[PDB]
């Protein structure tokens, strides 16, 4: 009547991620009601959608880019690599969230908030260039890829979504080494028309830059990034 | 959702033991049960009515 | 899509809003909070003092490898009182304390991963603990677990020849035999008198005297663990696993240093 | 046909509080009928409600306080801290019970029994002051908090209940160190009117002081206090 | 609320009686008696005599770490006859016996916690026993359990080369192998001929002769345990666990010393 068992070779091992529970030692303990509580979330995707600041001019990072009164088709206002590893994104919640997973999929959202004067006017060309032929070198080449024209007026910001264009269903989150001329392409910001203004107004303005996940965005396989010290 | 547990078997320890017990408090309070068990000392003869009575002062 | 971020809320899109595209959603469940923290991570190495199995307990540390541990993902220890009962701290101490020193490995005890990534103000959960002796030979370990806010000075030996850890009706765990697997595992309930626990910081004092020292809310841990054992030379790792985690109010995470290098990072 | 098992890492451990039973070695043993027995209880809460004596004038403890023929608004007859750790409560069943648990919640009941002469008369002001502003220093400040006026007359005692006023659902039972100016406030007893009497009667009386749990009172998580020796 | 305590019974209230308040009840089950005593606590350290595994048993103690133990939460031993079979006592003996001596650790064997808190006159329960060797190396232990009031002088060796503990049909337990966990566990029934057991004191004598010695009621324990084994140098702790405890008639607990200090206590 005692039951016969066969002991597996792995007898005694401890698995840090075992899909199971252990021995309870202090049962029947009621907790302190926490039912008045608010603000709970349950999925990181629930908040990955909130835009945080992209760092410009690293390592002297500022949360914005500057538009000028000159449109050089040869000069991007910004060039971001589309990699959740860009030093550019290093401190966005998107990047901080993403660094705990192995792969991502879906839309990335670059939000621009114009902060100049109400009296200023201007147009920007924001483009996404998939990899393969290198980064575009003039607005004329960028304009050949996915892009949008942002006109300044009553409405303050512009939300640009870079479409997930990829051979694989998912893309690796982080880079092992550095990713070349690769990565997954580039977001470049250009002036189409120069910032124009009347007399009595500054001749340049700051554009706030943020990033977030699109409704499309997914992350999978939780891991740990290489440990670091903020200092 | 749930965590990282994916065993088919019913938990061998019951819940009140495997987990803490989530309770909820209502804003306006709750009445203790009337009695905590049946232990008690009793007071008898507390009052009246009945004896060698009404010879007894008014 | 034109938008107005000043409202404090921004409409979410997919490639579909501005271009000729299609949504590309695919389901996954590894981003749920509970699933994410429901895995073990280490908080440090500990030690047992010689002959603690049969005498009065006393705070002590081996190489900044102490005797007792507070169950909390936050920093604790303070290498300067490696011989005093440990305490919760409001900062992490580097490996050395002067220029020429090093940050890793850290001296204090904490769940560095939790610290590095906890985008919430408050949380509630049950704690699963794993004790792992750094030896594959026999190992005896006596553990005393005290709920938060209860007596934590297991100093008086009441029974002749019995560890003072091994006293009372307070939960005690003991593994020691030639056929054990040496490791110990168990899960403790949530005992803070608090409804929910501060995950990073608590902006208030300890007394109404405002004898000003903000940071930690009192009795906001899972209790203290005391160790006694037979291999005073083997150290053991302690790991925490958050069972049924719940978090409230998103907040920022730890700063990541600007690559004064490339336009991307890596690993290490 | 022998069944394959995976041995968990914790193989061989002993848990002092395991929610389970062990091997029975002497079965089928009938007991001696004890069915004539009376007086059984099943929950400590069942008896925590019986008042026991508060010790006054520690360490020369007496079970009472003394009322005098003078009402100094500046002089409390007693000041108890509302802590199940007060040296004041050290020997009450409430305190002895409570010291085996980590937290409590609910009402505390301070009972006063007047033991003076039938010919005496008097009024007391009993107050409960929540923490935050320190202990009251005169009856005038106490009177600003929760209080009751106890008039002496035919009925001998007065049952004062200190309401559970707290930010947390539960309060810690015992103190780690000593609790300052804290603890959970104070119960102070003051004379409103002096003890008055006729000729031929003593000019002071003893008031018996006891404490008990209210119907509200709860205790949770059994532990062990620090060991002590009564001598 | 006005009241009259002289009646011997006092009406219970909540803040609701005298003020504008609300009851604040919340359920919990850790205050039930059965739950409270259904956890293990130690009664002392014991020892085995050399080569007891293969010879006649004989009372003996190592460091006031004897050979046999009476299953009872009350005091027993009497360090002055550490070499005689142990007995139940009516007082606890300090560590030393002269001024300059110390109370802890106690010399006698008892469930100090039970002693410190048993607010009942009588109780009934089953006893769960745990034997824990203070070693993580192999350990052999032979145990003989005798019901209360039965023969307790396991002194005659009847079989050549077999412990005298290991004789008869009296329950014997033995653990000894290279793959054991060294500890032993088992639960014994309730064998006193008494209906219910005195928990603290029994105001009567042992014979009708009134050869006056009050305190303990005869056969009011759970029996005696005798030990023989192979590591005469390792001591082991014995723990008691009260299974399905029942108590009758509340009575006072042990006195706690007046803090000739503060207006509160602590720990230790």
């Amino acid at each position: 009547s005692p039951i016969p068992v066969t002991i597996r070779e792995h007898a005694g091992t401890w698995y840090s991620t075992l899909p199971d529970s252990t021995v309870p030692i202090y049962g029947k303990t009621p907790v302190a009601p926490a039912n008045y509580m608010v603000g709970e979330y349950k999925d990181f995707l629930e908040i990955a959608q909130i835009p945080t600041f992209i760092g410009n001019k690293v390592p002297n990072a500022v949360p914005y880019i500057e538009a000028s009164n000159t449109a050089v088709k040869t000069q991007p206002l910004a060039v971001y690599q589309v990699t959740l590893s860009c030093s550019c994104l290093a401190n966005t919640f998107l990047a901080a969230l993403s660094r705990n997973f192995a792969q991502y999929r879906g839309s990335l959202v670059y939000t621009f908030v114009f902060t100049g004067t109400a009296m200023m006017k201007g147009k920007f060309l924001i483009a996404y260039t998939p990899p393969g032929a290198g980064k575009p070198t003039s607005r004329d080449q960028a304009m050949q890829a996915t892009y949008a024209i942002w006109d300044l007026g009553l409405n303050s910001s512009y939300s640009f979504t870079v479409p997930f264009i990829s051979p694989t269903h998912f893309r690796m989150v982080g880079t092992d080494q550095a990713n070349i001329t690769n990565v997954d392409g580039w977001v470049t910001v250009w002036q189409l028309t120069p910032l124009t203004y009347p007399p009595g107004c500054p001749t340049s303005a700051k554009i706030l830059t943020m990033v977030s996940a699109g409704k499309d965005f997914s992350l999978k396989m939780p891991i740990s990034p290489a440990p670091w010290s903020p200092q | 959702s749930e965590g990282n547990e994916g065993v088919i078997i019913n938990n061998f320890y019951s819940n009140q033991y495997q987990n803490s017990i989530d309770l909820s408090a209502n804003a306006t309070g709750s009445d203790p049960p009337k009695t905590y068990g049946q232990f008690s000392n009793l007071l008898s003869g507390a009052v009246n009515a009945f004896s060698n009575m009404l010879p007894l002062l008014a | 899509g034109v938008e107005n971020a000043e409202k404090g809320v921004t409409e979410n899109t997919d490639a579909t809003a501005d271009f000729v595209a299609q949504p590309v959603y695919l389901p996954e469940n590894q981003t749920k909070v509970a699933f994410f923290y429901d895995r073990s991570s280490p908080i440090g190495a500990f030690a047992v003092k010689s002959g603690s199995l049969e005498s009065g307990f006393a705070p002590f540390s081996n190489k900044a490898c102490p005797n007792s541990v507070i169950l909390t993902p936050g920093p604790q220890f303070d290498p300067a009182y490696d011989q005093l009962r440990p305490q919760r701290l409001t900062e992490i101490w580097g490996n050395g304390n002067e220029e020429t020193s090093e940050v890793f490995p850290l001296k204090t005890k904490q769940d560095y991963s939790f610290c590095l990534f906890s985008p919430f103000v408050y949380y509630k959960c049950d704690l699963e603990v794993t004790l792992s002796p750094h030896t594959s030979g026999a190992h005896g370990l006596l553990v005393r677990w005290c709920p938060t806010g209860t007596p934590t000075k297991p100093t008086t030996q009441v029974l002749h020849e019995v560890s003072s850890l091994s006293e009372g009706r307070t939960p005690q765990v003991y593994s020691a035999g030639p056929g054990t697997s040496n490791q110990i595992s168990f899960v403790v309930p949530y005992n803070s008198p608090l409804s929910v626990l501060p995950a990073v910081w608590y902006n208030g004092h300890k007394r109404f005297d405002n004898t000003g020292d903000l940071g930690i809310a009192p009795n906001s841990d899972f209790g203290t663990l005391f160790f006694a054992g037979t291999k005073p030379d083997i150290k053991f790792t302690v790991y925490l696993r958050y069972k049924n985690m719940r978090v409230f109010c998103p907040r920022p995470t730890v700063f990541f240093p600007w690559p004064t290098s490339g336009d991307k990072i890596d690993m290490t």
